[PDB]
């Protein structure tokens, strides 16, 4: 989940 | 009646958006005269990224160019073309 | 190819626009926390009045409410509702 791109729920929840 | 994560998340996501722009701001030798309108909608890169590290800049510019009135006091009333910079494609980059 | 005057001037004037909007603007008393995503959607007034005599202002205002995830120091991650003020209507008044 690299950070320069916009982010599925996966990124965030994790 | 909330808005979900994901949804505010996606939304507010570095991207090109519809800005108002005071013309001075855009042209600041300019303020001397009065324009109309005197605020234009550009497209503008706007908007957070995952970090505050990363800045939303713009990777796709160009021009577009407005009618606008411009005056001076007591003087003609004037018509013309007036150019300014849109932002087409937006990513969020170090600073 | 050029823009024409009276749809810049209609785009242009006083009105309701999506702007993008740090949290921590919103919530002073929580500049301790960092907010993803850092910045919401809202509809504010914007735009111009096209006379240095006006201001445009709002005139009527909701709240919305949108999941945000906050974490602050001796904390881990939180999802918590943030409400947030929207501008509805927007008029051009004397300033």
């Amino acid at each position: 989940c690299d950070i320069h791109v916009l982010w599925e729920w996966k990124c965030f929840e994790d | 009646e909330v808005v979900k994560f994901m949804d505010v998340y996606q939304r507010s996501y570095c991207h090109p958006i519809e800005t108002l722009v005071d013309i001075f701001q855009e042209y600041p030798d300019e303020i001397e005269y009065i324009f109309k309108p005197s605020c234009v909608p550009l497209m503008r890169c706007g908007g957070c990224c995952n970090d505050e590290g990363l800045e939303c800049v713009p990777t796709e510019e160009s021009n577009i160019t407005m009618q606008i009135m411009r005056i001076k006091p007591h003087q003609g009333q004037h018509i013309g073309e007036m150019s300014f910079l849109q932002h087409n494609k937006c990513e969020c980059r170090p600073k």
